[PDB]
C-alpha cells in the first residue's frame, strides 16, 4: 500500500539520505531503533516487523567500507535492518570504469537481491528513488550499473532521481567532468524523472537567508531532506490535491530525453527572521520563481520555464495559490513556454514541514518544492562539456578510465550523445510558428 | 580492511620510518610496547591499515626494515618506540653497500632482496585487500637507491595491481654530503619513473628551511626533520583510517593527480606549521591554513612553483571543519593565481575531510602537488651528472661490479627525458 | 654569508624566549558570531555528551538583554532614544470619547483580499 | 490599504527616522520591540503573528555605524536583517561614490526589499524618502534610489523630507557641490520634496521651546512630528481628511515648484504652556509668524503659491475658517495673484503624541502648516552661487570626476538650477 | 570592518607609534599582552579596524616595524607594551643607514623592501573593507625618509584607492639634530607629496613649544612628545572605531578637505591640553576648548596660523555636547576672522562629533588644518637646501652610491613648483 524503496548509493547518497532517515524519524514517531511509545502512514518508508519494530525500506550502498559503517556502528545500528547497509571492499576511485565495470561487478549481485527481497515484501511499489552523485566513482559508475540492470528487470516503473551535480566552478573533485558525461550516456534512457541540485547554491541559500556562515555538508544534506519530504509527501499524510511519483513523471518532462527538473525550497528561514515574517501562501510562491534561490546556481531569466510543479504542505487554503500562481503567469520577467500554455501543477498535503533538532530551518506552517523543469540547466550542461572538451582534445586523464576494462571510444559516445541534449535542449527553446 | 604494507628501506628509510612509527602510534593510541591505552575508540576501527593483531591483545606494526648497513636496525631498537617491531622483520646483511648503486642493486643487494621478499610476501598475503607498499628511501646511495628501485622492481610484477607510494629523498641542490650523489638518482630515476605511482620527493635543505626559519628551531637536529616528513606521510593515507565527511585514499589521490603515466613525481608541504613565539597570536582556522600550503617558504622540495605551473594540487584536510571554507577560499587559490596553474585542466583540486583532527592540532591538512618546477630538481641532477660523466669520473667502483657505461647512457637520456615532459605541458 | 646568517637568527630566537608572556585568559566576545558548525546526525564522533559554558550563556543573554539594563547612563547616541518608552501616566486607549482610532468594518476587512 | 512604505537613505534619515518610529510606535501602542501589550498600524506596520508588529522602512547607508547602532538598540526587535540594510565603506560626501561607484554596489539589493515591501502592500500611496542633500549618500544614493522607484512604481507618490544645505551653518565643504546635481535628479521624479534646514530648527528650538541643547536629537524628533501629522488622515480619523495625492494636487503649482516649507504649530515647552492658550487661530496666526518657519527663507521677500494645513486635535472647523479669514485680512500676508482660494486644510481629531523626553509638551491641538512659498529662490540663488564660485576654480572636482561623474555634469546642474530660479519667478509674475 | 594597517618606519616612528599602539590600547581596553580589561560593549565593538582577533582573545595588532638597524626595536620589544606585536612582523635588515636616503631608497633599501611588503601583503589580505594604510615617519633622519616613501611608491603601485596617512617630523629650524637634513626632505617631499593622501606634519621645535607653556612641565624625555603626537591620530580615526552623531571616516577627511591633488599637507591639534595648575581653574565645553584649539600655541606643524591664509580645516571632535555649542562657535571663528580664510570657499569647516570620549576627559577634539603657511616650513628647508646644492655640499656619499645630480635637481623643482602651488591659491 503506498510504497517506495529509497536505494541511497554513493558516498553522496548516504550522507544525502543520512540526514532523510533522521527526518522520517522525526515525522513518524519512530525512535532512534525503531519503536512507538498508530497508523497506515508509516508505510512507504518503514516496514513493520513483529514486536512493532520498524524496519526501514533502504539500500544505502557505498563500494568503500568507510561511511556506512558509521550507520552501523552509530546511534541508528539498531534502527537499520543490517542486510540493507551494504559497503564494498575497496573504493571506486572518482573512476567510471572502477565503479562499473571492475570493482561493483561484486557488490552488483548482493546490492541488487537486497531489493528483490525489499520489493517482494511490498504490495504497493510506486517507485524507485536513488540518491547518487555525477563526479564520485560510486555516484558516476556504479549508480549507472544499478540503473541499467533495473530495466530488465522491475521495469518501467519510477526511477526518481536526486543527486548533486557538478557546480559551476565550485568544486571538489578534478576528473569530475569525465565521470559526469559518462553517467549521462547511461541515465537518460533509463532514469525516468532525474530531480537535480549542485552543492554551490545551497550554501549561498544557507548563506543569505538562513545567516548561518561556513556551511558544512550536514546542513546541505538536511535541506534536501526537506525536499524529499515535500515530494514524498503524498505518498504519507493526507489533505488536499495529492501527487503520486507517476505525477511528476507525467507533467514535468516534455519529450522522452528531456527529464531533468530543478528543485528548489521555498522557506529557507531561520528563528529570527521567522519571527519577523508571516509566510503567507503569497509569497512563499514568488520566492520560488526568484532567481537565487534556485538550488542549480543557474540563470532562470535566460531560460525557457517549460514543465512546473508547485507543491504544499500545511494550512495551504487551495483559493491562495491559484491567484499566487497566476501572478507568476502574469509576469513577463517570469518567461514562459507558448508550446505548452498550462505548465503548472498544485499538490496540497496537510502535515507541516517538520523541524529536525539541531536544525536551523525554523518550524514553518506552509512549504513549496518547485519542481522546474526549466532549460537554464543547457548552460550548466554547456559549462560542463566545455569542461571536458579542453581536456580529451590532449587526452589527459586517460590512463586510469582505459586500463580498468572500458573501451576508449565511449569517450567519443558520451561526447556526441551530450551534444544532442544541447541541440535538444535549444530545438525546445523555439518558440512555435 | 584497506591496508599498507610499510617498506623501511636504506640507512636513511628505517629513520624516517621510526619517526613515522612513533605519530602513527600517537594517533592510533599504541604504547612503546603494543599494548593500546587511548581515550577514544576510533583508533582501533582502522588499525588494522598499519598495526596488526597479536596475542595478548597487542598490536605489531606492518613494517619492513631493511638496511645492508647494520647500523641502523640496532638504532631503531635503542630508541622510543623500538620494541614494537617483530623482530625477524629486521633482515639486516652485514656489509656496507658504500653508497653505490651497483652494489646495491646488481651485487651483494641481489642477496638481500629474496630475503626482504619473504618478508614482505608474509606480511602483504596474511592480509585482507592490500591497496600497495608505502616506502621511504634515500637517493643519496646504494641502500637507498639499489635496495628500494631493485625492492620496487620485484613487487610490482607479482602483484602488478597495487599502488606504490614512494616517499623520496632526492638529492638537495646545494645541502650535498656525498661526492657520488648524483650518480645514484640519475640511475635510479629510470627505476622509479616506470614502477611507482606517487613519489612524493623531498629534500633535506627545504625541511632544515622550514624548521630553522619557518618553525624556528634553534638546533634543528636530523631528527626533527623526520616529524615533518611523518606529517605527509600520516596525512596523506588519513581518511583511509580515520573517518569523516568526503575522503581520499592513495588510488583517489592519484586518478585526480597523475596527469599522464609519466608525470607521477609529486611534492609534498605541510599546513599547521607555528613557532613557539607565533603559536599563540596566529588564529588556527582554514583561511590561514591555505595559504601557507602554496607558499614557497613552506614546501618540501626544493622549488618555489613559480617558475612553473601546478598540474594539479590535492588537499586532504584534518580536522573539524566547514566545507564551503574548504575549496571557495581555494577556488580563490586557483584563479587569483591563473598562470600559477594550468589551462587544460580547468578545476585543480582534490580535497578531503578527516573530522579527527592531529595530536595538538586543531586542524591540518598535508599537500601534495604536482607542479611543472619539479623539472629543477630533475634539471640540476642531470646537470650534475653530465659535469661527471664527461670524463669518466667515479667510475671505477660503479663499473667493477657488472656495470656498463652503456646502461649509464640510458639513465641520462631517459631523465631528460622527463624533463621534457614536465615542459610540454608547461606555458605550450 | 650563510655561516652568519645562522647566528644573527641564533640572537634573535633567544631573545625571544626570555621576553614572551603567555595567554591566560579565554575572554571570548559576546557580540560577534563564533559560526557554529553543525553536527553529522548518524555518528557517534559528534554525537556524545560534551558540556556546554554556564558564562556563555550569561554573555549572550546580557549581550541580548536590553540597553536600558546594561548601562546606568546614556553612553552614545541612539541609546537616549527609547530611553525612557514608557507612557508618562495610563493612555486608557480604549475610550473613542478621548482616543480616536478607527477600525476597519466588515466590508474594509474583507475587501483589501480581493485586492491581495 | 492607504499604507507608505518609508525610505531612509543616510545617517540624516536613519537618525531622523530612529526618532520618527519612535513616534509611530509610541503614538499607536506597539512596545519598544514590537509586542503590542485598532488597524491605524496597518499604513506603517505588519502584524506578522502574535503581536510582532513588524515596521516598514528599508533603513540605508553606505558606512555600518548609524546602522549597526539601531542593529542593536532598545528597538533592534523591531526590524528584519533585510530591512536594516547596510553598507562597506562610505562615499565619503561624494555625489559621485554614492550614485556611480559604492552606491551601486548596493542598489539592486536595496531596490528588492521595497519590491518585497510593496508586493505586501495592498494600496501603496506613498514612498516617504528621507535624504539630507550634501553627502554621497543622503543625495548620490537618493539619486539613484528616487531615479529608479521612477521605472517600476512609475505613477505613485514619493513625498520627501530633506534637510536643506543651509546657509550659514554648513558642517561640509562639499556641501554645495551635492546640492546641485542632486537637484537635478530629485526634479524629474520627486512628486514634492519638503525641505528643513538644520539653521531654522536649531533656531526655533532656542526660544519657542527654550532647550538651551539643540542636539541632532531633539531636532529629528520635531521633524518626525511633520511626518506624523502629514500622514495621520491615512491612519486615524475625524474630520476634513487629506491623503497623500491630494497633497500634490493641492499645494504643487506646476510641474516643478514642489519644495514647501513646514512649521508645526505649538511648539511650546511645558511651564510655558501653563502660561499660554492654543485657540484654534492663534496657532494658525502662529503658523505664519516669520521667525516659526523650519527653513530658513523669510516669506516676506516673495509670495504664498500654495499652503496646505494639516491639522491634529479639538478644532472646531467653525474656528479654521474664521483663523484663515483674519489671516486674509492682513496685507503681510501675501498670496499670488494667479491662485485666490487660499489653502486646502484638513482635521484629524486624534490629538498629538508625547514622545517621552521631549520639550514639545500636550497641546488640545497642532497645525502642522506646510506652504509653498515663492521665496525659497532667496536659499536657492545662494547654492547656485556658492556652487559657481567653486566650480569656477574648478576647487574639489578632481575626486569627483576621478570617481565616475564627468565634468559635464557639474555644468548640466547649473544651468538647470539656474533655469530653476526662472521658473521660480516667472510663476511669481503677477499675471497680466 | 574598515579597516586599517600600521606602517613602521624607524626611531622617529618605532617610538612614537609604540605609544600609538599604547593610547589605542588604554582606549579601546586591552593590556600588555591581549587581555580585555575594558568597562563596556560600545568598547569592544570597533576593534576590527586596528586589532586582529587571535586565539581566544588578547588581540594583536595591525602594525609592521620596518627598519634597517636591530636595536630600535629591542626598545620597543622591551617596551611596557612590547609584546603586541607579532614577532615575526619585526622585518629589519641588517647594516645600518646613516641617515642617507640613497642607503635608505637605493641600496640597502631593495633587501628590506620585498620582504616588508610580503608582510603588508598579508596583513592586507585578510581585511574586509581596506581604506588605510597609516605610516609613521620622518622626513628629517634617513632611515623613515629612505624606507617611509619607498614603501609609499608601491602601495600606490598595488593598492591604488586606499587613504595614505602618513604622519612625519619635518626638518625645522630651531632644533636640528642631524646635519644632512636639508637633503633628508627635499628628496622625500618629492616622492611624499604625489604618492599620499594625508600627511600631518609635526615638528619638534613648537612639540616643545607646547610643553614650555601649556602644560609649563619641567622635563621633557620624547615620551611625553609621542603621547602629545598619539593623541591626534587616535582622535583622527575615531569614526571609525566608535559611532556617534556625525560620522566621517578617512575619505571624508580627505575629499572633502584637500582642495586640488598636492595640498594635502594639515596640521595636528589637540583641545583640552590644559596644565597642572590650571585644569582646576578652567571649565569643559566647546568654547573653552576654541582658544585651546585654534591657537598657534597648541598648533603643532611649525608655522603661525596669521602667516598665511587657512584653506580648508576640520576638527573631529568628542564627547557629550550641545551641537548649536559646535556650530555657533564654528561660525563665528569664520565670520570674527574673514581674513586668514579663502575668501573663494564659502564655508570652511567639517566638524565630526564621536560621543565616545577620551579617558580621563570630559570632552576632546582634534584640531585639523590646511593653513597656507606651511609655506612657512617648506621655504625654510628649501633655503637650506640651495646653500647645499650650489658648493657640492654633503653629496658624494649620494653621487658616489649611484644617485645621478638630476635628481637633486628634481628635488627643488618639484617643491618650488609645489610652494608656488601653495601661495598661489592664498592669491587667486
Ligand atoms: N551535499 C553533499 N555532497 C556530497 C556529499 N558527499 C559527497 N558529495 C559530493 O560528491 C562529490 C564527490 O563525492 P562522492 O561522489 O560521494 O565520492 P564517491 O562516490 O565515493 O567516489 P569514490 O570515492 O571515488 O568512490 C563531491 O563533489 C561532493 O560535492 C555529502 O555528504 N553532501
Ligand atoms: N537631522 C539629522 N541630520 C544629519 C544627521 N547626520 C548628518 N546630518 C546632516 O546631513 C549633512 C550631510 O549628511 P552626512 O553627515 O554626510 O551623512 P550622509 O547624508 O549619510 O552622507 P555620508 O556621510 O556620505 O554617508 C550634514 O551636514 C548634517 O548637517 C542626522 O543624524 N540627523
Ligand atoms: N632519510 C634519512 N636521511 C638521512 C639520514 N642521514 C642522512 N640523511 C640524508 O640522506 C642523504 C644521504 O643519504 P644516505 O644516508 O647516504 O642514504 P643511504 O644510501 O641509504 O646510506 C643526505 O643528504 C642526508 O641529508 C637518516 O638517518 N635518515
Ligand atoms: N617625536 C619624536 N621624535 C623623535 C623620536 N625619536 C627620534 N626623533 C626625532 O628624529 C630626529 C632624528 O631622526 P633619525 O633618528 O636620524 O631618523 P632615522 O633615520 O629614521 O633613524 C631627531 O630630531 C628627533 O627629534 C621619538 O620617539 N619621538
Ligand atoms: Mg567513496
Ligand atoms: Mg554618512
Amino acid at each position: 500500500m503506498r510504497e517506495c524503496i529509497s536505494v541511497h548509493v554513493g558516498q553522496a547518497g548516504v550522507q544525502i539520505g543520512n540526514a532523510c532517515w533522521e527526518l522520517y524519524c522525526l515525522e513518524h514517531g519512530i525512535q532512534p531503533d525503531g519503536q512507538m511509545p498508530g497508523d497506515d502512514s508509516f508505510n512507504t518508508f518503514f516496514s513493520e516487523t513483529g514486536a512493532g519494530k520498524h524496519v526501514p525500506r533502504a539500500v544505502f550502498v557505498d563500494l568503500e567500507p568507510t561511511v556506512i559503517d558509521e550507520v552501523r556502528t552509530g546511534t541508528y545500528r539498531q534502527l537499520f535492518h543490517p542486510e540493507q547497509l551494504i559497503t564494498g571492499k575497496e573504493d571506486a576511485a572518482n573512476n567510471y570504469a572502477r565503479g562499473h565495470y571492475t570493482i561493483g561487478k561484486e557488490l552488483i549481485d548482493l546490492v541488487l537481491d537486497r531489493i528483490r527481497k525489499l520489493a517482494d515484501q511490498c504490495t504497493g511499489l510506486q517507485g524507485f528513488l536513488i540518491f547518487h552523485s555525477f563526479g564520485g566513482g560510486t555516484g558516476s559508475g556504479f549508480t549507472s550499473l544499478l540503473m541499467e540492470r533495473l530495466s530488465v528487470d522491475y521495469g518501467k516503473k519510477s526511477k526518481l532521481e536526486f543527486s548533486i551535480y557538478p557546480a559551476p566552478q565550485v568544486s571538489t573533485a578534478v576528473v569530475e567532468p569525465y565521470n559526469s558525461i559518462l553517467t549521462t550516456h547511461t541515465t537518460l534512457e533509463h532514469s525516468d524523472c532525474a530531480f537535480m541540485v549542485d552543492n554551490e547554491a545551497i550554501y549561498d541559500i544557507c548563506r543569505r537567508n538562513l545567516d548561518i556562515e561556513r556551511p558544512t555538508y550536514t546542513n546541505l544534506n538536511r535541506l534536501i531532506g526537506q525536499i524529499v519530504s515535500s515530494i514524498t509527501a503524498s505518498l504519507r499524510f493526507d489533505g488536499a490535491l495529492n501527487v503520486d511519483l507517476t505525477e511528476f513523471q507525467t507533467n514535468l518532462v516534455p519529450y522522452p530525453r528531456i527529464h531533468f527538473p530543478l528543485a528548489t525550497y521555498a522557506p529557507v528561514i531561520s528563528a529570527e527572521k521567522a519571527y519577523h515574517e508571516q509566510l503567507s501562501v503569497a509569497e512563499i510562491t514568488n520566492a520560488c520563481f526568484e532567481p537565487a534561490n534556485q538550488m542549480v546556481k543557474c540563470d532562470p531569466r535566460h531560460g525557457k520555464y517549460m514543465a512546473c510543479c508547485l507543491l504544499y504542505r500545511g494550512d495551504v487554503v487551495p483559493k491562495d495559490v491559484n491567484a499566487a500562481i497566476a501572478t507568476i503567469k502574469t509576469k513577463r520577467t517570469i518567461q514562459f513556454v507558448d508550446w505548452c500554455p498550462t505548465g503548472f501543477k498544485v499538490g496540497i498535503n496537510y502535515q507541516p514541514p517538520t523541524v529536525v533538532p539541531g536544525g536551523d530551518l525554523a518550524k514553518v506552517q506552509r512549504a513549496v518544492c518547485m519542481l522546474s523543469n526549466t532549460t537554464a540547466i543547457a548552460e550548466a550542461w554547456a559549462r560542463l562539456d566545455h569542461k571536458f572538451d579542453l581536456m580529451y582534445a590532449k587526452r589527459a586523464f586517460v590512463h586510469w578510465y582505459v586500463g580498468e576494462g572500458m573501451e576508449e571510444g565511449e569517450f567519443s559516445e558520451a561526447r556526441e550523445d551530450m551534444a544532442a541534449l544541447e541541440k535538444d535542449y535549444e530545438e525546445v527553446g523555439m518558440d512555435s510558428v | 580492511m584497506r591496508e599498507i604494507v610499510h617498506l623501511q628501506a636504506g640507512q636513511c628509510g628505517n629513520q624516517i620510518g621510526a619517526k613515522f612509527w612513533e605519530v602513527i602510534s600517537d594517533e592510533h593510541g599504541i604504547d612503546p610496547t603494543g599494548t593500546y591505552h587511548g581515550d577514544s575508540d576510533l583508533q582501533l576501527e582502522r588499525i588494522n591499515v598499519y598495526y596488526n593483531e597479536a596475542t595478548g591483545g597487542k598490536y605489531v606494526p606492518r613494517a619492513v626494515l631493511v638496511d645492508l648497513e647494520p647500523g641502523t636496525m640496532d638504532s631503531v631498537r635503542s630508541g622510543p618506540f623500538g620494541q614494537i617491531f617483530r623482530p625477524d622483520n629486521f633482515v639486516f646483511g652485514q656489509s656496507g653497500a658504500g653508497n653505490n648503486w651497483a652494489k646495491g642493486h646488481y651485487t651483494e643487494g641481489a642477496e638481500l632482496v629474496d630475503s626482504v621478499l619473504d618478508v614482505v610476501r608474509k606480511e602483504a598475503e596474511s592480509c585482507d585487500c592490500l591497496q600497495g607498499f608505502q616506502l621511504t628511501h634515500s637517493l643519496g646511495g646504494g641502500t637507498g637507491s639499489g635496495m628500494g628501485t631493485l625492492l620496487i622492481s620485484k613487487i610490482r610484477e607479482e602483484y602488478p595491481d597495487r599502488i606504490m607510494n614512494t616517499f623520496s629523498v632526492v638529492p638537495s641542490p646545494k645541502v650535498s654530503d656525498t661526492v657520488v650523489e648524483p650518480y645514484n638518482a640519475t640511475l635510479s630515476v629510470h627505476q622509479l619513473v616506470e614502477n611507482t605511482d606517487e613519489t612524493y620527493c623531498i629534500d633535506n635543505e627545504a625541511l632544515y628551511d622550514i624548521c630553522f626559519r619557518t618553525l624556528k628551531l634553534t638546533t634543528p637536529t636530523y631528527g626533527d626533520l623526520n616529524h615533518l616528513v611523518s606529517a605527509t606521510m600520516s596525512g596523506v593515507t588519513t581518511c583511509l583510517r580515520f573517518p569523516g565527511q568526503l575522503n581520499a585514499d592513495l588510488r583517489k589521490l592519484a586518478v585526480n593527480m597523475v596527469p599522464f603515466p609519466r608525470l607521477h613525481f609529486f611534492m609534498p608541504g605541510f599546513a599547521p606549521l607555528t613557532s613557539r613565539g607565533s603559536q599563540q597570536y596566529r588564529a588556527l582556522t582554514v583561511p590561514e591554513l591555505t595559504q601557507q600550503m602554496f607558499d614557497a617558504k613552506n614546501m618540501m622540495a626544493a622549488c618555489d612553483p613559480r617558475h612553473g605551473r601546478y598540474l594539479t594540487v590535492a588537499a586532504v584536510f584534518r580536522g573539524r571543519m566547514s566545507m564551503k571554507e574548504v575549496d571557495e577560499q581555494m577556488l580563490n587559490v586557483q584563479n587569483k593565481n591563473s598562470s600559477y596553474f594550468v589551462e587544460w585542466i580547468p578545476n585543480n583540486v582534490k580535497t578531503a575531510v578527516c573530522d579527527i583532527p592531529p595530536r595538538g592540532l586543531k586542524m591540518s591538512a598535508t599537500f601534495i602537488g604536482n607542479s611543472t618546477a619539479i623539472q629543477e630538481l630533475f634539471k640540476r641532477i642531470s646537470e650534475q651528472f653530465t659535469a661527471m660523466f664527461r670524463r669518466k669520473a667515479f667510475l671505477h667502483w660503479y663499473t667493477g661490479e657488472g656495470m656498463d657505461e652503456m646502461e649509464f647512457t640510458e639513465a641520462e637520456s631517459n631523465m631528460n627525458d622527463l624533463v621534457s615532459e614536465y615542459q610540454q605541458y608547461q606555458d605550450a | 654569508d650563510e655561516v652568519h646568517q645562522n647566528q644573527i637568527l641564533r640572537e634573535l630566537y633567544l631573545k625571544e624566549l626570555r621576553t614572551q608572556k603567555l595567554y591566560t585568559q579565554y575572554h571570548v566576545n559576546p557580540l560577534r558570531k563564533v559560526h557554529t558548525i553543525a553536527r553529522k546526525p548518524m555518528s557517534w564522533h559528534d554525537n556524545l555528551e560534551e558540556p556546554a559554558d554556564a558564562r556563555f550563556l550569561n554573555l549572550i543573554h546580557h549581550a541580548a538583554q536590553g540597553p536600558r539594563k546594561k548601562y546606568p547612563e546614556t553612553q552614545t547616541e541612539g541609546q537616549e532614544i527609547g530611553w525612557d518608552s514608557e507612557p508618562l501616566v495610563n493612555p486608557q486607549r480604549d475610550d473613542r470619547r478621548l482616543n480616536h482610532f478607527r477600525v476597519y468594518k466588515d466590508i474594509t476587512l474583507y475587501k483589501a483580499k480581493m485586492w491581495s
